[PDB]
């Protein structure tokens, strides 16, 4: 794997791609 | 934190680990 | 607003774009 | 869950809402 | 619902989230 | 136009609603 | 150019990607 | 319409620019 | 058909939508 | 790391997250 | 291939890996 | 390269046919 710079609807398509069924949490600070 | 950092500057999917459930 | 069937990768978006910055969870187990 | 309503059923933006922080 | 900086195809996604089967026009200026 | 502004600017899912059929 | 089964979103990113500027109508009523 | 051609069947780019304004 | 400004994961999109069944390789210089 | 099923676009998606700066191909013929 | 174990069968992003150049 | 030129500048979806199998 590769480091990546993911922005906006991009992280959360990373997270859903990497957690799955497992589910994640999206939590930016303010 | 996380959304900060892959966005701000870079991140790896080993980090993006750690927000599972 | 509409009804949707929002499934798999599609319904994260949805999320994102209806939580913004409030940020979610996306827990298919629950 | 949210895949029960969201997926198999279909669902509103405001019940999305629901799974905001 | 939270404000939304959408550009692009991000934008397109928006709309057919928000329209579904109503549809919907994408008409950018110039 | 409403590409423009919630491009440039910031624009609401409201403000999106006037551009269904 | 090649024949695909284009759907939901996926449908409405095609429009975008094809028409651009020109913009689009996306009508399933139609 | 669209969703039968494209979706349903199969299309290609150039009918899919007969959706473009 | 119209010229595209295609960024990141948006360039995969589109030549997944070029290319379809006949694939394509992604490879960036660097 | 969890197992997805990941078709059309998703896969293409899925395959830019985890090679990036390497580049991939895309060859579903093969 | 990458479709049939992907797609109609389940994959993990080890074994998509196998893909990068 | 094509990845370079669509992200830098503009590309076409001719050029782009030019990177399929
Ligand atoms: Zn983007
Ligand atoms: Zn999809």
């Amino acid at each position: 794997f590769v480091n990546q710079h993911l922005c906006g609807s991009h992280l959360v398509e990373a997270l859903y791609l990497v957690c799955g069924e497992r589910g994640f949490f999206y939590t930016p600070k303010a | 934190g996380i959304v900060e950092q892959c966005c701000t500057s870079i991140c790896s999917l080993y980090q993006l680990e750690n927000y599972c459930n």
